[PDB]
RNA sequence: GUUUUCGUUGUUUUUU
């Protein structure tokens, strides 16, 4: 019965067609993605020493605020999970970075490039800075001027976005469905006239105007919905898309399983 | 089982504020002096002035708590294709022959202005009123 | 200039505009005033800009002509309580008490004489989306 | 910047907010019963400007008597394709449906104040007292005792 | 007729006049000529007068006890410090006030 | 101070049951389902799906208090189906409707590439 | 003081950008149109660097004492 | 200090014995005291930055008493006005405003989860009022839901028929909404209100989980319908602007007709009430007709959509003069009972002439907040606002003192067991308390 | 000192607004809680809990 | 001289909530220090509840005593008095 | 107890991997604060 | 500052007068005892040497 | 080994 037709599709986006579905379903799917992904960010930073010019919390909180490649993320254990003694390879990775500004005068501008994957679980592909591009240095991380060294050295922990937003892999994902209130879910303030004083919604093409004379069918129901599914890079708009649907499943999967064992 | 039936002639159709719902006025086509006022929701049945209306009401449409209707059972509201849930709420006895029996279908109010022996029946609790096309 | 006392055996001209006698209608704007009952002005000053009459914290309400006194009033106390970035070598000064904000944003909506007082140099919150609704009851 | 105090209720995650149809959910939530009390119509202005020129990249001047209209405000903001009162159809986010009325959405500038929560927690069952009466000292910072 | 300054005795009298029905705002000329629970009864007219006169209502019962408290002794008992500290009452109360 | 922690959303502890069955003697064949780690994205989820099925007369959830990870749903299966049968059953469905969309997707994003 | 690491709004990343955001100011670009350039649509996201302020120069501007 | 224990409750200025009770204990994480929003209003505090205080009992007695006397729901009446206290109020106020509008209908599922949502519900679903075609119900009936049973109630909203043809008027039968729209002079703190019924008739503990039900359907029913408010709210049409303008421009003409009278030696003198006073009475009257007939004008206006027309039909908040002022005009400057003073010699402001009487030229204001307030008018309604904030300063502390002196005046009297109000003395104060 | 004065077992802070919370209940902060104490004697109906 | 006879007991025959609250703390303060209990506790551990039942079965062994304004007092046995 | 103002740091359980010290040692249970978090917590001696 | 003292409350005082025209912030004022009588100068106030 | 303590009085500021 579930149908898609992608309508636009991109590395980090996946704008398509979800139809002949539920709006609670599409709901919970938009959710599972956005908050029930688990991924990977910088969480344990730790400082050998530093010497700029900002508080170290706040270099490391910005340094959890970066998408890492989390490609394997589904298969590294979560370190909670890990019953090694400390941390192991197989539950943490190691990553590290180390500026110094030389040179009384100018600003070394450290960046994520400066990052490194020290280790992790390999061969996963994860711990990998994440870039637009890969002459782009990243996210400008830190300034360091004459006489200001940093060395630093990090441990990041696979995490869902529902214990902290810096493992949220979707930049943003909107939503809507029946774009001409033909289902009338809204009541369209206005001053003249809502037509006259509204635009036009992007998928409007979609869907037919209703005509005028056009009777209400109380018996309509949301059934074409409209999305695009960015990731902040972390991961591909598809491989999110798949992952949250594998993850809802799992959650099911689970729930099922409890019923069996409860009984 | 219809506690009460007539047909009527909306002699006025009012939307007034609300907008789902009009306001209607209308008398019974097969007697005068039958001024019934009923609230209906426009969009779920709408109607337009002078349309003839069955009205039918009996208490009980079983050919407690409130179920889905399974297609399978029928009802006397099968025939008929506006149907609402009521309450007797005031049963005048006004003069000679103006008996006024108010219901209220939990908000939806009416005024059935007519002779006793056409509401003599209708001393209830809990009405359907049971509308044709 | 004109102190207090010189003030009053003066007639100003609160705009510029006002100045030359006037000679429309629109109804999303204040009213000018009628000037009517004598038909020859001798004008002697001019306002160079009557927002100036606020004080520092005052000025930085947007269109405080658009709310009521008290509550402008209100907003030029508070604001003096509100954190952000007061100075520059913060570090070097041992101070008992010192609050910043990592990430102050000039305001969106800023009146002119900010630039006089650096307010968009030196800012003391962010702007954020918003939703003006009843969502929970718990906004109440 | 209009004497509009608040605390912060509770927080609700990315999801837990409602949407617009663009995905936008907003940074914070405000009681609309302020406003008709308070009469906070330059708080308005100000969202409604902030929103025009986020869209449009600049930045707006608030001096007051300024003859700059709030119908031109919104002009502009229908030229930029949006409902030039800044209502925004807005969707529930536990269940994704439609919100009934359309809401007033947009930006706006506001800061956070120094007396913080824990600024103010104290409690006292038994500790110091003063000795010339034997009774609970004075002062949160000094184990203050409730008079 | 209603008259600026008050004289009591005077106008009661006047032809003309209502002598029955006579009313002064001052009830300290109540008690002069209409002794004490006349006194008492244009107090609480008065009081109410000006708590009610925005409309907002409060239990009767309470206002007839404050001016009962205030006309124990038979003569007026004026809320101030002389009055409530010249009252017979506990020491350890009266200057508490 | 007194913020609890954010790890628990989803950890759910062991001596605690991820659900919780009780029978709503109120009304006939109505359980009580009190949840655990869990919130609108499965409550919702699952109770369009139930509410779709013809043999329940009575189902409904709620969140007793957003500061809880942890709400509940009251279900009444008609006669014949016992409510956890039927909650299988939406279990099953859902999860069938699931792997037809992302097997759909798949190809989906096979073809356009 | 920075740039933010990403866009309180929605999360989109926005450090690196900019960089490239004072390259298309430098040439004096209309704000606007660099913001499009950028490929930040949503005024969610448009706003920090619209009215976001860097000052961490005033620190380095600051002697540092080592 | 375990949860559902019994704690004190005090709030400061404690005016009245209502400004503290006792409360059972519910601990939750966080570093706030939460409150039913009810309970505010004795409180008459809001969330804008205030603190509280609590106080721990240390043995039983102490609990029972409390548990027994400082409980809640006892003190829902106000002996004040020998009314309830309390009320629904805003969001849940305006939100039932809304819930009780005649076309009102709500889903099947929709339906099923508010009644979940009433932890009093009987278990057994309402049917629909309408059952053919959908079946659908309307807030009335779970509102009615929420009611406990063998409740009554009838209100004639001015003379209004059994129809209810504005919908006005209301009637509860068993506890069961027969018709009408609730509102505060239904649900307020008002006296007779359905709050107060259900105290008197089930007692303290029906009547507060009443007020707890009440909000949970309220808010959810909301949260699934959003409310908001718009700045274009407080905007008229054009025409509406234009008569505004006509009847603006014929007061002030009344008041130059009324000055080029009084300035010839032709006006009449007012009784103990001089020409000035009388030529300043008369034109304060005049401003006040005029910004009443504007705002009235406006109103009239508007439509009921508007969320500040709903908002004040509600009155959860806001009132009509806040719309008279918000849109049409601010008005007429009051100061000490007087208008704008000549604060400079012969004129209050330089940028005046001397020796003008025009309206705005002594402190009336024409604008709105909307149009925005040129400097003088601005400045007079600074001056306004001033005087105000002045005058609530010194009234709250001379009323305290009054308070402090008068409750050290009756400290001690009490009822006996005779019944009668003696003084610790013993001196019978009323020969029967109330004479009742 | 006599009439008003510091009590013990007495705690201060801001208010919240909770729907979730019934007219009587009052949300405590659990700290709060830990920190004060109710002295209670040792019964038999309790003294395993 | 110092009590009233028990035929003059001109007071009310309800129980004051003052005097209510007054026997139901002390009840329950008296069974939670060992007192032997006039009722059966079934679950309900806390004396409070405990002293509830007590009072509305009527079964609490106390007497009141009354003292009128003019200094006399009256005794009135807890069993007496009318529960409403 | 000599073991005690001395770097510990965790091998197992929910906050895995974070170092702390010991305060309180009153018996078989020992009692740590965290340099992350500004809060103490209780822990098992074995991990 | 205004050191007048706060011995008798009266009005004139804290209360605004035209004779601050473009002299002191009409606005800005404190709460309570300070309010109306601390002042702050304008903005284009200027103080004689 | 149980056990065991920090000041005042003012000022000014705000906090409702
Ligand atoms: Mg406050
Ligand atoms: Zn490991
Ligand atoms: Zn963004």
């Amino acid at each position: 019965e579930p149908k898609v037709n992608i309508i636009n599709a991109q590395d980090d986006e996946v704008e398509l067609m979800l139809s002949d579905v539920n709006l609670s379903l599409a709901n919970s799917l938009r959710r599972t993605m956005l908050a029930e992904v688990p991924t990977l960010a910088i969480d344990l930073v730790e400082i050998k020493m530093n010497t700029s010019v900002l508080a170290d919390e706040f270099i490391s909180h910005r340094l959890g605020l970066i998408p890492l490649v989390s490609e394997d993320v589904e298969e590294m254990k979560y370190s909670r999970d890990c019953t090694c003694e400390d941390y192991c390879d197989e539950c943490s990775v190691v990553l590290e970075l180390s500026a110094r500004h030389e040179g009384e005068e100018g600003t070394t501008d450290v960046y994520s490039s400066s990052l490194i994957k020290v280790s992790g679980p390999g061969n996963l592909n994860v711990g990998e800075p994440v870039r637009r591009d890969d002459y782009d240095q990243g996210i400008l991380l830190c300034k360091l001027r004459n006489h200001q060294e940093l060395n630093i050295r990090c441990i990041a922990k696979k995490g869902i976005a529902k214990e902290h937003a810096k493992w949220s892999p979707c930049s943003a994902i909107a939503f809507e469905y029946d774009p001409h209130n033909k289902l009338k879910h809204t009541d369209f303030w206005f001053e003249v006239d809502a037509k006259k004083e509204w635009p036009d919604s992007k998928y409007a093409t979609w869907e037919e105007p209703p005509k005028p004379g056009e009777v209400f069918d109380y018996k309509a129901k949301p059934n074409r919905f409209y999305m695009t599914v960015e990731t902040t890079g972390s991961l591909k708009a598809n491989q999110v898309f798949s992952r949250g649907i594998k993850t809802l499943q799992e959650k099911l999967a689970n729930v099922l399983f409890e019923l069996e064992n409860s009984r | 089982s219809a506690l009460f039936d007539d047909i009527f002639t909306v002699q006025t159709v009012d939307n007034g504020r609300y907008n789902k719902v009009s306001r209607i006025i209308g008398i019974s086509t097969t007697n005068s002096a039958i001024k019934l006022t009923l609230d209906i929701n426009n969009e779920m049945f709408p109607v337009s002035q002078d349309d003839s209306l069955t009205v039918t009401l009996a208490n009980s449409l079983s050919l407690k708590s409130w179920r889905p209707p399974k297609p399978t059972d029928k009802s006397l509201a099968d025939d008929y294709d506006y149907v609402m849930f009521g309450t007797v709420y005031k049963f005048e006895e006004g003069d000679e022959d103006k008996i006024k029996v108010y219901v209220s279908f939990g908000g939806l109010l009416m005024c059935l202005e007519g002779g006793y022996k056409s509401l003599a029946s209708l001393k209830q609790d809990n009405l359907y009123i049971l509308i044709r096309r | 200039y004109v102190d207090g006392e010189e003030e009053e055996t003066i007639m100003i001209a609160m705009t510029p505009e006002d100045l030359q006698t006037r000679s429309l209608n629109d109804t999303a704007k204040r009213i000018k005033p009628e000037m009517s009952t004598s038909s020859h002005h001798t004008f002697t000053h001019c306002e160079i800009h009557p927002s100036m009459i606020l004080g520092v914290a005052a000025s930085i309400i947007p269109f405080p002509d658009h709310n009521q006194s008290p509550r402008n009033t209100y907003q030029s106390a508070m604001g003096k309580q509100a954190m952000g970035v007061f100075l520059t070598n913060y570090n070097v000064r041992m101070d008992t008490m010192a609050n910043i904000l990592y990430y102050p944003q000039k305001p969106l909506a800023k009146t002119q004489a900010m630039e006089y007082l650096k307010f968009r140099e030196l800012p003391a919150g962010q702007n954020a989306i918003v939703a003006i609704a009843c969502y929970s009851g718990y906004n109440q | 910047r209009h004497g509009q105090k608040g605390t912060i209720g509770v927080t609700y995650r990315h999801e837990d907010m409602p949407f617009s149809a663009e995905g936008i959910v907003p940074d914070l939530i405000i009681n609309p019963h302020a406003i008709p009390s308070r009469m906070t119509v330059a708080h308005l202005i100000e969202c409604l400007l902030s929103k025009v020129g986020s869209i449009r990249g600049y930045e707006g001047d608030a001096t007051p008597f300024t003859d700059l209209t709030v119908d031109a405000v919104s002009n502009l903001l229908r030229d930029n394709g949006y409902q030039s009162r800044g209502f925004e159809v807005m969707y529930n986010g536990h269940t994704g449906k439609k919100l009934m009325a359309q809401v007033f959405f947009g930006p706006t500038y506001y800061q956070r104040l120094r007396h913080m929560v824990d600024d103010k927690i104290h409690a006292r069952a038994r500790g110091p007292v003063q000795v010339l009466t034997r009774q609970p000292v004075e002062g949160r910072s000094r184990d203050g005792g409730l008079r | 007729l209603e008259t600026d300054g008050i004289n009591l005795a005077e106008v009661m009298a006047v032809p003309g006049v209502d002598s029955s029905r006579t009313y002064s705002n001052s009830f300290v000329e109540i008690l002069s000529v209409l002794g004490i629970e006349a006194t008492r009864s244009s107090l609480y007219k008065e009081i109410l007068n000006v708590i009610a006169f925005d409309g907002s209502y409060v239990n009767y019962r309470h206002m007839a006890l404050l001016v009962d408290v205030m006309t124990s002794r038979g003569y007026l008992m004026a809320i101030t410090r002389h009055g409530i500290n010249r009252a017979d009452t506990g020491a350890l109360m009266r200057c508490s006030f | 101070m007194n913020a609890p922690d954010r790890f628990e959303l989803f950890i759910l502890p062991d001596d605690v049951p991820k659900l919780k069955i009780t029978p709503d003697s109120r009304v006939p064949n109505c359980i009580i389902i009190k949840f655990e780690r869990e919130d609108h994205t499965l409550a919702n989820l699952l109770r369009e799906e139930l509410a779709l099925y013809p043999d329940v007369t009575f189902v409904a959830y709620k969140v007793e208090h957003p500061l809880f990870a942890n709400f509940v749903m009251r279900l009444q299966t008609e006669e014949g189906t016992r409510p956890k049968q039927a909650l299988e059953r939406a279990c099953a469905s859902i999860i069938n409707k699931l792997k037809t969309l992302d097997h759909k997707f798949n190809e989906e994003w096979n073809i356009k590439n | 003081m920075i740039i933010p690491v990403r866009c309180f709004s929605c999360g989109k990343v926005v450090g690196d950008k900019w960089d490239a955001y004072l390259r298309l100011l430098e040439e004096g670009k209309q704000e606007g149109d660099a913001l499009d350039e950028l490929k930040l649509k949503r005024y969610c996201c448009r706003r920090m660097v619209l009215t976001h302020v860097d000052l961490i120069e005033k620190f380095l501007r600051y002697n540092p004492l080592e | 200090l375990m949860d559902d224990d019994p704690v004190l409750f005090n709030r400061q200025p404690s005016l009245h014995k209502m400004s503290m009770m006792a409360h059972r204990v519910k601990v939750m994480p966080y570093s706030t005291f939460r409150l039913n929003l009810s309970v505010t209003s004795p409180y008459n505090a809001d969330f804008d930055g205030d603190e509280m205080n609590l106080h721990v009992p240390q043995s039983e007695e102490t609990r029972a008493e409390l548990s027994q006397l400082c409980a809640v729901p006892l003190q829902i009446v106000s002996p004040q006005s020998n009314k309830p206290v309390m009320g629904i109020v805003q969001d849940t106020l305006c939100g039932v405003r809304k819930m009780t509008l005649r076309d009102t209908f709500i889903e099947y599922e929709q339906v099923m989860n508010m009644l979940f949502w009433v932890p009093s519900w009987d278990g057994v679903v309402p049917q629909p009022a309408i059952l053919k075609p959908k079946p659908l119900w309307t807030g009335k009936q779970l509102l009615s839901i929420a009611i406990p049973s063998g409740i009554h109630l009838q209100r004639t909203d001015g003379g209004n028929s059994l129809l209810s043809p504005k919908d006005n008027g209301m009637l509860i039968v068993d506890g069961k909404v027969m018709f009408g729209v609730v509102d505060k002079k239904t649900v307020g703190s008002g006296g007779g209100g359905l709050i107060h019924t259900v105290m008197r008739e089930k007692g303290p503990k029906i009547c507060a989980e009443l007020f707890g039900n009440i909000q949970k359907v309220v808010n959810y029913w909301l949260l699934h319908n959003g409310f908001s408010i718009g700045i274009g709210d407080a905007i008229a049409d054009a025409s509406t602007m234009k008569e505004i303008t006509h009847a603006i421009s014929s007061a002030k003409e009344q008041v130059q007709e009324i000055i080029y009278k009084a300035q010839h030696n032709e006006l009449e003198l007012k009784p103990g009430m001089t020409l000035r006073e009388s030529f300043e009475g008369e034109v304060s009257r005049t401003l006040n007709d005029a910004r009443d007939s504007a705002g009235r004008s406006a109103e009239m206006n508007l439509k009921d959509l508007n969320n500040v027309k709903q908002m004040v039909s509600a009155g959860s908040k806001g009132s009509f003069i806040n719309i008279a002022q918000m849109s049409a005009c601010v008005g007429q400057q009051m100061v000490e009972g007087k208008r704008i003073a000549f604060g400079f010699a012969d004129r209050s402001l330089p940028h005046f002439t001397k020796d003008d009487f025009s309206p705005e030229s002594k402190g009336f204001v024409e604008n709105s907040y909307l149009r925005g307030l040129t400097p003088q008018e601005f400045f007079f309604h600074a001056m306004a606002g001033r005087e105000g904030l002045i005058d609530t300063a010194v009234k709250t502390a001379e009323t305290g003192y009054i308070q402090r002196r008068l409750v050290k005046a009756l400290e001690d009297i009490m009822v006996h067991y005779d019944g009668t109000t003696r003084n610790s003395l013993g001196d019978i104060i009323q020969f029967l308390y109330g004479e009742d | 000192n006599l009439m008003g004065k510091r009590v013990d077992f007495s705690a201060r802070t801001v208010i919240s607004g909770d729907p979730n919370l019934e007219l009587d209940q009052v949300g405590v902060p659990i700290s709060i809680a830990k920190t004060l104490s109710y002295p209670e004697t040792v019964t038999q109906y309790n003294i395993h809990r | 001289e110092l009590a009233i006879l028990k035929e003059e007991r001109t007071t009310t025959p309800y129980l004051t909530k003052y005097e209510r609250a007054r026997i139901l703390g002390t009840r329950a303060l008296q069974i939670s220090m060992n007192a032997p209990v006039l009722v059966d506790i079934e679950g309900e551990t806390d004396p409070l509840q405990i002293a509830m039942k007590e009072l509305s079965q009527r079964k609490i062994p106390l007497v009141i005593r009354r003292y009128l304004p003019d200094g006399s007092y009256e005794d009135w046995g807890c069993d007496e008095l009318i529960v409403d | 107890d000599p073991t005690l103002n001395k770097t510990v740091k965790i091998r197992q359980g929910g906050y895995k991997g974070k170092i702390g010290i010991v305060k309180e040692a009153n018996g078989d249970r020992f009692r740590v604060e965290l340099h992350n978090p500004n809060k103490t917590i209780p822990i098992p001696c074995s991990f | 500052n205004t050191p007048i003292g706060r011995d008798g409350k009266l009005a004139k005082p804290r209360q605004l007068h035209n004779t601050h025209w473009g002299l002191v912030c009409p606005a800005e004022t404190p709460e309570g005892q300070a309010c109306g009588l601390v002042k702050n100068l304008s903005l284009l106030s200027g103080i004689s040497i």
